[PDB]
């Protein structure tokens, strides 16, 4: 076929990384290994940790927003009542 | 053809034939490499080393005769050959040092050389055998944290930090007489060599076993020993096979025939009648490759080994092969079988007759010490011929068909997918 453009990945046999030596890599079949179940008392506590390192830079940026949000909600609700319809004639307009 | 063997004593065991213009004798030893630890592991390797060395060596050579041992994973063996008339000058050699000499051969001065040889040995191994390092490593992991998996020829670790003590230790417990088999082939009679050893006495060691230990198992697993910068790709792929004396010790070698070995430069081998050839040759698949049922006393491993530069087509290498195999088990053909019969008897000859009689020691020591007997050539060809299609397909639906396997390669082996990938190639989709 049409020569092709060159890219960052290869296939099977010259996937296009460096040279590897000297690394061994070891693995035992599924089939031999513990039916499902030792998936707690040893991977449990161990769990919920990739979360507790994240939900800070959730958290605050979503409390930060929160309250923004209940802020202006509250304001909004005054303004339409009895007793801000003096200060809504102000802010209005 | 004769398998003679009786015991008084010492359980002598010989396998007589005229013309032979030589003869060899030594003894055979039950325990190998199987019988070492992680740590002491190479102690074997280390005392045929010693029994060979420049010293030792020496000796016999002034009287005419020629030393060789060979160290396996269930047995191991020191023989000294000779001529049919000095069949009593071994029988000094051999008692001179497993007995008198079994100081002497352990000087600081000898075991520091010898040390030197082994490592300088076996790392060669690693560095350049890749085949063979590829075989052994499949051992490795098939039968980890099990006898089986330990390398014959020790590993680099547990042999610098070897010592005296430690090949003592071993001797003792090892080189016992109940775990003994003194072998005499050539064309020496079995009365004519009993004599000369039920002629002097003396027991040493008597009474005394060797340890036990826990039974081999097979676990489907890998190793992969991937690098780049060799110009080829070695794998070795196998089932949980046979061990000696089981029923199936043939079918399953028979088996193995039916796909054989092959070799892309050899143009006969291109031309024989194994339909595997049809699909790896059209793309030139591999340099070559080599199916075998490795037996031993506790477990045995069925499959093949290949070598290949066609790095790139690799997953159509093992994808051709497995399919191969799948038909074992649902559609192999009279013919193919017919055409296996007749090859390992070929191999099964060449192999128990051959112009060395150092071969048929090894061979006669081995088989009497696991089956207190050596089976006649005779005997086999009936029961190879007894082999119909239905045992082979009895045999593959239990030992290939949908079963774990062990995998092991070294060099380009990037190719070579994912275990999962491989494994499911173990069967094929029905209704």
């Amino acid at each position: 076929g049409p020569p092709s453009g060159k890219t960052y990945m290869g296939w099977w046999g010259h996937m296009g990384g460096p040279k590897q030596k000297g690394i061994t890599s070891y693995a035992v079949s599924p089939y031999a290994q513990k039916p499902l179940q030792g998936i707690f008392h040893n991977a449990v506590f161990n769990s919920f940790r990739r979360f507790k390192s994240q939900f800070l830079y959730v958290l605050i940026p979503a409390g930060i927003y929160w309250y923004w949000w209940k802020n202006g909600n509250e304001y909004n609700e005054f303004l339409y009542s009895k007793a801000g319809r003096e200060e809504l004639e102000r802010v209005n307009v | 053809a004769e398998v003679t063997q009786l015991s008084n004593g010492i359980v002598v065991a010989t396998e007589h034939n005229p013309s032979a213009h030589t003869a060899s004798v030594g003894v055979v030893f039950g325990s190998g490499a199987a019988n070492e630890n992680p740590y002491n592991n190479g102690v074997s390797n280390l005392w045929k080393n010693i029994f060979l060395s420049k010293e030792n060596s020496a000796v016999a050579a002034k009287e005419g005769l020629a030393l060789s041992s060979n160290i396996s994973r269930d047995f191991q063996s020191y023989i000294v050959s000779s001529l049919p008339g000095s069949t009593d000058k071994s029988l000094d050699f051999l008692n001179q040092s497993f007995i008198q000499q079994k100081a002497n051969l352990l000087s600081s001065s000898n075991f520091e050389a010898t040390k030197k040889s082994v490592l300088k040995q076996v790392q060669d191994f690693e560095d350049n055998d890749h085949p063979n390092r590829v075989l052994e490593h499949l051992h490795s992991t098939a039968f980890q944290n099990t006898p089986l998996s330990l390398p014959t020829r020790g590993t680099l670790e547990s042999l610098e930090n070897l010592v005296v003590a430690d090949l003592e230790s071993f001797a003792n417990n090892h080189f016992l007489n109940s775990n003994a088999v003194v072998v005499g082939t050539g064309n020496i009679k079995h009365e004519d060599l009993v004599n000369s050893i039920e002629s002097k006495n003396l027991s040493l060691q008597t009474g005394t076993k060797p340890v036990l230990k826990k039974k081999a198992a097979f676990l489907g697993s890998e190793v992969r020993l991937r690098d780049d910068t060799l110009p080829k790709a070695w794998i070795s792929l196998a089932v949980e096979g046979e061990p000696v004396n089981s029923p199936n010790y043939f079918v399953a070698k028979l088996a193995a025939q039916i796909f054989g070995s092959y070799n892309a430069f050899e143009p006969a081998s291109r031309l024989q009648g194994i339909k595997l050839l049809d699909n790896i040759q059209e793309y030139q698949l591999c340099d070559n490759f080599n199916h075998f049922s490795l037996s031993y006393k506790d477990s045995g491993l069925w499959g093949f080994s290949t070598a290949t530069r066609n790095v790139t087509m690799i997953d159509d290498l093992i994808h051709f092969t497995l399919k191969q195999w799948n038909r074992l088990t649902i559609s192999v053909t009279d013919t193919e079988v017919e055409r296996a019969k007749s090859l390992l008897k070929l191999q099964l000859g060449q192999l128990y007759e051959s112009g060395n009689p150092v071969n048929d020691a090894n061979l006669l020591g081995a088989e009497v010490l696991i089956k207190g007997s050596k089976l006649s050539l005779g005997e086999a060809f009936k029961k190879i011929d007894a082999i119909t299609v239905k045992d082979v397909k009895a045999w593959a639906g239990k030992r290939l068909w949908d079963q774990d396997i062990a995998i092991a390669g070294t060099g380009q082996i990037e190719g070579l997918l994912d275990y999962m990938r491989i494994r499911s190639d173990m069967s094929m989709m029905r209704w």
